C-alpha cells in the first residue's frame, strides 16, 4: 500500500503463478496418488 | 489536569457519588454501591463532555 | 403409461425421425426431457403478454386440470 | 468386556459392519476390474 | 443465595446399560413381542420428561445433551476447516477472485464419477462450493494454508473438550435443582459475559487483523508479500505507516478526544466500490457500539447483592390500562418448565433466521460476495427454510406445554385464563381473515389469467390497464432514499442501495447492487405472502388453543398428545390431537416458504442482476420480465418453470450431471410419499398376514410378528418424504440454474 510492496509484487509477479500452480496441483493429485503410482501399499505406513 | 473534560468529569463523578450516599459506614454502604455511582458518574461525564465537544 | 407410450412412438413417428425414440426412450431423463418439456412448448404459449391463438383455450384448460388436480389433495 | 461384546452384537452395529465389508469389496473388486458388461472367462 | 451447588458421582459409567436397548422406559425394557416395539425405542428415546417425574434428572440430561450438540458442531467445523486446508483452489482463488470459482471438494476415480470434476479455475478440478467460506476467510485475514490446519486442530481439541465436560457434567459432578433455577445470573452471565465480550473480542481482532491485511489486498499487493499478522502487532511502525492514529497509542482513548480515531472507525455506510461489500472500519466500529451496549445492560438484575431488579417483582408490579394485574404467575411457569422456554425461543430463533437472511441479501457485509450469486441464492433460501421449520416448531412444543404441565389449581395466571375464555371469537375472526386474503389474492391472478386468454388485456390489474400500486412501500423507499441528506448527517451515504435513488454499484464488470423497483406484480406477491403466512398462523393457534378440549371432544386432555383419534363416532374424529394440527401446519410452512423463495429468486434474476459493457448499459439475466409476465399463474408455469429448467435437463454428461440426477431423484420420493397419506393400516395388516402365511409354510416365520406401522407413524412418514422431496427438487433446480448461468 506503501508503493513498495506494490512494486515487491511487480518485481516477484514471477513465480508467484507457479507457487499457486504447484500448491493447486498438489492438492488436486492428493486424492489421484494411488492411481498415479506413487504412494502404492509400501509406505502408506505414517506416509501421505 | 485542569482541563475542562477532567473538571467535568470529577464533578459529574463527586456529584452522583454524593446523591448516591443519601436519599463499617454510619449509613450502609458496600463497595457494590461505591462502584455503581462510580459508573453511573462516569457514564454520565463522558456523555456531556461528548455532548459539548461535538456542539 | 401406456398412453403416453403409444402418444410418443406415433409422435415420433409422424415427425419423421424414429431415431429420437429408439435412442432416448431407455433413460427416463430422456422420457422428461423429450417427451414433456419439448412438446409442452407450443401448448404454454396459448396467451402471453403479447396476444393470442386459437389454441388459447387448451391452454386454459391445461391449468384448469391441474388446479383440480391439487384440490384433491 | 462381557457387556461391550454383547453390545457390539446389536443388530445396527452388526448390520453397518457387515455393509461397509461388502461395500469396500465390492468397491476394490470395481477398481482391479474397471468395466464389466459380460461374463468373458468362458 | 447465589451459590455452587453439585452432587458427586450420581451415576456409574459402565457398559451394562448398552447391552439391553430401551433401559429407560420400563415397558420398553420389558422386551420385544412384536416388531412395533423397534419403532417405539427410537420414538421415546429423548422424551425426558416422560421417563421420570423429577426436575433435576431432566435438567442434567439436558445440560449433557447440550455438551455433546456442541461437540458435534466443533466436529463439522474442524472438518471444513481441514477440507479448506487440504483440498481447495484458495489460494488460487486469493488472486483472481473474480474469474475462478471455489472448490473445495475432490472426487475419487473408481467408478467414472471423475467426470463430476469441473474446471472450476486456477489449475484445478473439483465440485464448485457454495458455502462462502472463500468470503469469510478472505474478510478474517487469512492468506495461507498453515493457518486453517492449525484452526482445524484447534477445533478438534475443543470438540474433544466438549465432550469430555459433558461427560463430567454428567457422571463426575452434576449440577442441583437450585442451580438451574437461577435465571437472574445466567441473564447476567449470558449478556455481559457470552455476548459484549466475545463481540468486543472480534472488535479488538478486526482493528488489529483484518483491517491492515485487507487494506494491503485492496491495494493491489500480492498475498505472498503481505506481513504476517503478528508483525503489525510487534512493529508499530508499519501501523503507523499505514494508520497515524496509532503513533498516538491508547492515550487518546483515556483523554476522552476520540476524534483522533476517526481513520478507523468511519460512519460512511453504504457498499465498497473495490470489492462490492460493506466498509470494514464500519464492522468494527458496530462491533464496538454493540459490546459497549451489551456490557452496560448485563448488569440489570438483582444477584447475591442490594443493587439489581427482580424479575418477578418486575412482572407482579406491572399496571396498565389493557393488562390489570396480568403477570402474577407467569414467573413460576416459565421457571417451572422446560417446554415453555423451548417454544419462546424457538420461535425467537426463527424470526432472528428469517431477519437475518433479509439483512444479509440486502447489504452483503463480505468481500466479493454480491458478485457471486450462487452463494446468496443458496444461503437466503438455507436461512428462510431453517427458519420457518423452527417457527414451526414453536408451536408444537407450545402444545405439548399446554398439554402436559398446565394445571389452574397450584399455578394460575389470570391472561392465559382469560385468552382460553374467548377463543370462538379469535378463532372466528383469524378464519374470515384468511378467507378474505385469499379470495383476493387468488381471484387477482384468476381473472387476469381469465382477461388474458379472452383477448381482453385492457382489463386486466397490471400497470398498463388497471394499476394497482404500493404507494406507501415507495414513500419508505423515498424517504429512505432523502434519510442522509438531512435525517441522518452522520452517515455519509444510505445504508443500502436497494432504496430508490442513489447510483449503481458494479465489481469487475457484473452488477453489484443497484435500487429495486416496486410495481403491481410486488403488491400481488406480498399480498399472497400474507395470505400464506395467516393461514399457517391460524393452524397453529387453532392447534395450540383447543388442546386441553373442545365442543366436540370435552376432555381431549385425558387422551394425551399423540393419539390418532378417539373413534368412528359423532361422524368421525380423525385427527383431533395438536400432533396433527402441528403436521397439517407444515405443508403450509413448506407452501409459504417455497412461494417466498421462487419470488426472490425470479425478481433479482430479473430486476437486479445482470451484466455491464464497456459504454455503460446494463444486461440483466432475463432481461426484466417479472413486470409483465409475472401477473398471471400461465405467466410463473412458462417463464420460470419451463424457461429456467432447460439447464438442470441438459446437464447429462457434464460436470453438472449430479444435480440433474437428483432432479430426478427427489421427484421419486415425493411420489413416494404419496403411498403414506392416502392408504390406511387395515389393508396392509391384512396383506401382511398372507405374507406371513406364505411364510410359515416354508418354516421361516421370526418370533417378533411382523406389524403394519401405527396411523401417527405413518403420517409422519409421508410428511417426512414430502418435504425431502419437495425441498430437494428445489435444490437441484436453484443450484443447477445458478450455477450454470451464473
Ligand atoms: C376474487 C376477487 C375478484 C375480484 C375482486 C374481481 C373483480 C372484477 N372482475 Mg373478475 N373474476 C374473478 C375474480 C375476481 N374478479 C374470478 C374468480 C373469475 C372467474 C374466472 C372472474 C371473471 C371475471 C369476468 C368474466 C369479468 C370480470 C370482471 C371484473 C370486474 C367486474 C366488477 C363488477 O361488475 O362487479 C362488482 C359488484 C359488486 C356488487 C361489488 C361488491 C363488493 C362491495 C364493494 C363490498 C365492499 C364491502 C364494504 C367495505 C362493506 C362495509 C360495511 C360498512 C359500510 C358497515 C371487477 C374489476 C368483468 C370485467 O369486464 O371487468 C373489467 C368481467 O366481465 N371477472
Ligand atoms: C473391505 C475389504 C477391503 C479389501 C479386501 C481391500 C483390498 C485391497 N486393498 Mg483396499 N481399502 C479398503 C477396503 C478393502 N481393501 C478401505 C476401507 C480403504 C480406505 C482406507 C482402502 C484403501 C486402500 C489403499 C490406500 C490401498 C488399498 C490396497 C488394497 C489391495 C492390497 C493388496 C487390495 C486390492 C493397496 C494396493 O494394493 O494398492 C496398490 C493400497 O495401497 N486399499
Ligand atoms: C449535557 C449536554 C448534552 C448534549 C449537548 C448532548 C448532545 C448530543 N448528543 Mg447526547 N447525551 C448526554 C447529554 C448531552 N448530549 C448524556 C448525559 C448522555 C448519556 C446518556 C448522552 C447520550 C448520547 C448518545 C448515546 C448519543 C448522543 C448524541 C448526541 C448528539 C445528537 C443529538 C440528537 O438529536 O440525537 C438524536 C448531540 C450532539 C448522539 C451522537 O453523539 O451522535 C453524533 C448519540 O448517539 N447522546
Ligand atoms: C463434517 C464432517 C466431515 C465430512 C462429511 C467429511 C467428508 C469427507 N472426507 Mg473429511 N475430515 C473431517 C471431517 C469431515 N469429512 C475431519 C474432522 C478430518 C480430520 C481428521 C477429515 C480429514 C479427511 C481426510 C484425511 C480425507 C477426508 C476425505 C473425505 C471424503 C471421503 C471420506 C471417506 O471416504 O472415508 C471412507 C470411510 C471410512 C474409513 C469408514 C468425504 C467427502 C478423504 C478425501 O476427500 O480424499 C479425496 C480423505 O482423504 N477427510
Ligand atoms: C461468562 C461466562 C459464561 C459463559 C461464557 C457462558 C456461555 C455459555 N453457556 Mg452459560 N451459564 C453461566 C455463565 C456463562 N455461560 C452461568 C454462571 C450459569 C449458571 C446460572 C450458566 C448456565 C448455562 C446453562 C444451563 C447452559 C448454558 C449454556 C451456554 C453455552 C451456550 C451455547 C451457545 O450459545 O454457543 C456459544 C458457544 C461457544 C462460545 C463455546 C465456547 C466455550 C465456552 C467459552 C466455555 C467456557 C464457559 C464456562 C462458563 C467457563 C469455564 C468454567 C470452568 C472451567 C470452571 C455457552 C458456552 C448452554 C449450553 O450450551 O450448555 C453446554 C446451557 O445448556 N449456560
Ligand atoms: C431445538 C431443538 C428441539 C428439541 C431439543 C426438541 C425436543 C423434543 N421434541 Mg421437538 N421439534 C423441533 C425442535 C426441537 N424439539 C422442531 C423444529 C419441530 C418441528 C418439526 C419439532 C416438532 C416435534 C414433534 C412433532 C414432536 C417433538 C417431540 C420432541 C421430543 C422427542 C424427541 C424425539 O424423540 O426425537 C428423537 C429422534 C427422532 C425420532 C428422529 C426422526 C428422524 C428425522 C425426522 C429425520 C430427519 C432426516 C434428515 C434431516 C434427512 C436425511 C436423510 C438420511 C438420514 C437418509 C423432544 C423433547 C416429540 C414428542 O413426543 O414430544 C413429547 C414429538 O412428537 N417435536
Ligand atoms: C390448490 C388446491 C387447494 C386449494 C384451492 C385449497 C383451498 C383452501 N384451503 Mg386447503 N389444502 C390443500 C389444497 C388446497 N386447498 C392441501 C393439499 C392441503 C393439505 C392437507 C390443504 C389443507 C388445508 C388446511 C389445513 C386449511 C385449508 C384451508 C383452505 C381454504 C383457505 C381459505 C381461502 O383462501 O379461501 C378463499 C378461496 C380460495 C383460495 C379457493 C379458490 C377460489 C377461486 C378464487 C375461485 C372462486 C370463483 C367462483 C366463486 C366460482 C363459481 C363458479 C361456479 C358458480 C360454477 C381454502 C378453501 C384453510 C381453511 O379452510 O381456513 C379458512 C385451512 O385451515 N386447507
Ligand atoms: C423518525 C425516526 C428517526 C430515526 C430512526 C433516526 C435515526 C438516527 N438518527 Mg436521526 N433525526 C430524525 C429522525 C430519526 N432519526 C429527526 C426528525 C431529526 C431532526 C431533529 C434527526 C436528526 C438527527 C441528528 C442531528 C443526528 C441523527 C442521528 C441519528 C442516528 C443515530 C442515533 C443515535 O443518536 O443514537 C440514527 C440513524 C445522529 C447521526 O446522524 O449520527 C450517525 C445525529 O447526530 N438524527
Ligand atoms: C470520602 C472518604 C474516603 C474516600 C472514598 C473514596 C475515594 C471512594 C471511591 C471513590 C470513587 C471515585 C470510586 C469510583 C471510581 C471510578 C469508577 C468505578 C469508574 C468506572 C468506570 C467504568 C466501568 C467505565 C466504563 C466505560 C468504558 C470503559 C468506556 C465507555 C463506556 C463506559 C463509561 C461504560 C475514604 C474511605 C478514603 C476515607 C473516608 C471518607
Ligand atoms: C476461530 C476458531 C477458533 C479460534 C478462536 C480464537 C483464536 C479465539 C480467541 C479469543 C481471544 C483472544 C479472546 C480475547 C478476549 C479478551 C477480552 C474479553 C478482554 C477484556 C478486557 C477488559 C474487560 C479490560 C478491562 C479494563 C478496562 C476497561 C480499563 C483498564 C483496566 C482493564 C484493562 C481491566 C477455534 C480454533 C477455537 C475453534 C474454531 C474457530
Ligand atoms: C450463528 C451460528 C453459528 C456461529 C456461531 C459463532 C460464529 C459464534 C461465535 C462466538 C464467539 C466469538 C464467542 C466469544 C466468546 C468470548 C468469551 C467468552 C470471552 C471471554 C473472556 C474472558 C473471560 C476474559 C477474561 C479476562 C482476561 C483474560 C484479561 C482481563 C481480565 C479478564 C478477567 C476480564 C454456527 C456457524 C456455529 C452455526 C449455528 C449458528
Amino acid at each position: 500500500v506503501i508503493d513498495e510492496y506494490l512494486e515487491r509484487s511487480k518485481t516477484n509477479k514471477e513465480l508467484n503463478d507457479k507457487k499457486r500452480l504447484a500448491t493447486s496441483g498438489a492438492n488436486f493429485a492428493r486424492a489421484f496418488t494411488v492411481q498415479f503410482g506413487s504412494c502404492k501399499f509400501p509406505e502408506n505406513f505414517t506416509g501421505c | 489536569i485542569g482541563s475542562s473534560t477532567n473538571l467535568i468529569m470529577v464533578t459529574s463523578t463527586t456529584l452522583m457519588l454524593f446523591a448516591g450516599r443519601f436519599g463499617g459506614d454510619p449509613a450502609g454502604f458496600t463497595l457494590a454501591d461505591t462502584l455503581a455511582c462510580g459508573t453511573v458518574g462516569h457514564i454520565i461525564g463522558v456523555g456531556v463532555v461528548l455532548g459539548l465537544k461535538n456542539i | 403409461w401406456v398412453t403416453f407410450y403409444w402418444h410418443w412412438k406415433h409422435i415420433t413417428l409422424w415427425q419423421g425421425n424414429v431415431s429420437q425414440f429408439n435412442e432416448s426412450s431407455t433413460y427416463l431423463m430422456g422420457w422428461l426431457r423429450d417427451y414433456l418439456w419439448l412438446n409442452s412448448s407450443q401448448l404454454i404459449n396459448g396467451y402471453n403478454p403479447f396476444g393470442m391463438n386459437s389454441l388459447s383455450v387448451w391452454a386454459w384448460m391445461f391449468l384448469f386440470g391441474h388446479l383440480v388436480w391439487a384440490t384433491g389433495f | 468386556m462381557r457387556d461391550l461384546k454383547t453390545y457390539l452384537s446389536v443388530a445396527p452395529v452388526i448390520s453397518t459392519l457387515w455393509f461397509a465389508a461388502l461395500a469396500g469389496l465390492l468397491i476394490e473388486i470395481n477398481r482391479l476390474f474397471p468395466d464389466a458388461l459380460i461374463f468373458p472367462f468362458f | 443465595e447465589v451459590k455452587i451447588l453439585v452432587d458427586r458421582d450420581p451415576i456409574k459409567t459402565s457398559f451394562e446399560e448398552w447391552a439391553k436397548p430401551g433401559h429407560f422406559s420400563r415397558t420398553i425394557a420389558k422386551g420385544p413381542d412384536t416388531t412395533t416395539w423397534i419403532w417405539n425405542l427410537h420414538a421415546d428415546a429423548h422424551d425426558f420428561d416422560s421417563h421420570t417425574s423429577d426436575l433435576e434428572e431432566i435438567s442434567r440430561k439436558v445440560f449433557s445433551a447440550h455438551f455433546g450438540q456442541l461437540s458435534i458442531i466443533f466436529l463439522w467445523l474442524s472438518g471444513m476447516y481441514f477440507h479448506g486446508a487440504r483440498f481447495s483452489n484458495y489460494e488460487a482463488w486469493l488472486s483472481d477472485p473474480t474469474h475462478i470459482g471455489p472448490s473445495a471438494q475432490v472426487v475419487w476415480s473408481i467408478v467414472g464419477q471423475e467426470i463430476l470434476n469441473g474446471d472450476v479455475g486456477g489449475g484445478f478440478r473439483g465440485i464448485q462450493i457454495t458455502s462462502g467460506f472463500f468470503q469469510i476467510w478472505r474478510a478474517s485475514g487469512i492468506t495461507s494454508e498453515l493457518q486453517l490446519y492449525c484452526t482445524a486442530i484447534g477445533g478438534l481439541v475443543f470438540a474433544a473438550l466438549m465432550l469430555f465436560a459433558g461427560w463430567f457434567h454428567y457422571h463426575k459432578a452434576a449440577p442441583k435443582l437450585a442451580w438451574f433455577q437461577d435465571v437472574e445470573s445466567m441473564l447476567n452471565h449470558h449478556l455481559a459475559g457470552l455476548l459484549g465480550l466475545g463481540s468486543l473480542s472480534w472488535a479488538g481482532h478486526q482493528v488489529h487483523v483484518s483491517l491492515p491485511i485487507n487494506q494491503f489486498l485492496n491495494a493491489g499487493v500480492d498475498p505472498k508479500e503481505i506481513p504476517l499478522p503478528h508483525e503489525f502487532i510487534l512493529n508499530r511502525d508499519l501501523l503507523a505507516q499505514l494508520y497515524p492514529s496509532f503513533a498516538e497509542g491508547a492515550t487518546p482513548f483515556f483523554t476522552l478526544n476520540w476524534s483522533k480515531y476517526a481513520e478507523f472507525l468511519t460512519f460512511r455506510g453504504g457498499l465498497d466500490p473495490v470489492t462490492g461489500g460493506l466498509w470494514l472500519t464500519d464492522i468494527a466500529h458496530h462491533h464496538l457500539a454493540i459490546a459497549i451496549l451489551f456490557l452496560i445492560a448485563g448488569h440489570m438484575y438483582r444477584t447475591n447483592w442490594g443493587i439489581g431488579h427482580g424479575i418477578k417483582d418486575i412482572l407482579e408490579a406491572h399496571k396498565g390500562p389493557f393488562t390489570g394485574q396480568g403477570h402474577k404467575g407467569l414467573y413460576e411457569i416459565l421457571t417451572t418448565s422446560w417446554h415453555a422456554q423451548l417454544s419462546i425461543n424457538l420461535a425467537m430463533l426463527g424470526s432472528l433466521t428469517i431477519v437475518v437472511a433479509h439483512h444479509m441479501y440486502s447489504m452483503p457485509p463480505y468481500p466479493y460476495l454480491a458478485t457471486d450469486y450462487g452463494t446468496q441464492l443458496s444461503l437466503f433460501t438455507h436461512h428462510m427454510w431453517i427458519g420457518g421449520f423452527l417457527i414451526v416448531g414453536a408451536a408444537a412444543h407450545a402444545a405439548i406445554f399446554m398439554v402436559r404441565d398446565y394445571d389452574p389449581t397450584t399455578r394460575y395466571n389470570d391472561l392465559l385464563d382469560r385468552v382460553l375464555r374467548h377463543r370462538d371469537a379469535i378463532i372466528s375472526h383469524l378464519n374470515w381473515v384468511c378467507i378474505f386474503l385469499g379470495f383476493h389474492s387468488f381471484g387477482l391472478y384468476i381473472h387476469n389469467d381469465t382477461m388474458s386468454a379472452l383477448g381482453r388485456p385492457q382489463d386486466m390489474f397490471s400497470d398498463t390497464a388497471i394499476q394497482l400500486q404500493p404507494v406507501f412501500a415507495q414513500w419508505i423507499q423515498n424517504t429512505h432514499a432523502l434519510a442522509p441528506g438531512t435525517t441522518a448527517p452522520g452517515a455519509t451515504t444510505s445504508t443500502s442501495l436497494t432504496w430508490g435513488g442513489g447510483d449503481l454499484v458494479a465489481v469487475g464488470g457484473k452488477v453489484a447492487l443497484l435500487p429495486i423497483p416496486l410495481g403491481t406484480a410486488d403488491f400481488l406477491v406480498h399480498h399472497i405472502h400474507a395470505f400464506t403466512i395467516h393461514v399457517t398462523v391460524l393452524i397453529l393457534l387453532k392447534g395450540v388453543l383447543f388442546a386441553r378440549s373442545s365442543r366436540l371432544i370435552p376432555d381431549k386432555a385425558n387422551l394425551g398428545f399423540r393419539f390418532p383419534c378417539d373413534g368412528p363416532g359423532r361422524g368421525g374424529t380423525c385427527q383431533v390431537s395438536a400432533w396433527d394440527h402441528v403436521f397439517l401446519g407444515l405443508f403450509w410452512m413448506y407452501n409459504a416458504i417455497s412461494v417466498v423463495i421462487f419470488h426472490f429468486s425470479w425478481k433479482m434474476q430479473s430486476d437486479v442482476w445482470g451484466s455491464i459493457s464497456d459504454q455503460g448499459v446494463v444486461t440483466h439475466i432475463t432481461g426484466g420480465n417479472f413486470a409483465q409476465s409475472s401477473i398471471t399463474i400461465n405467466g410463473w408455469l412458462r417463464d420460470f418453470l419451463w424457461a429456467q429448467a432447460s439447464q438442470v435437463i441438459q446437464s447429462y454428461g457434464s460436470s453438472l450431471s449430479a444435480y440433474g440426477l437428483f432432479f430426478l431423484g427427489a421427484h421419486f420420493v415425493w411420489a413416494f410419499s404419496l403411498m403414506f397419506l392416502f392408504s390406511g393400516r387395515g389393508y396392509w395388516q391384512e396383506l401382511i398376514e398372507s405374507i406371513v402365511w406364505a411364510h410359515n409354510k416354508l418354516k421361516v416365520a421370526p418370533a417378533t410378528q411382523p406389524r403394519a406401522l401405527s396411523i401417527v407413524q405413518g403420517r409422519a412418514v409421508g410428511v417426512t418424504h414430502y418435504l425431502l422431496g419437495g425441498i430437494a427438487t428445489t435444490w437441484a433446480f436453484f443450484l443447477a440454474r445458478i450455477i450454470a448461468v451464473g
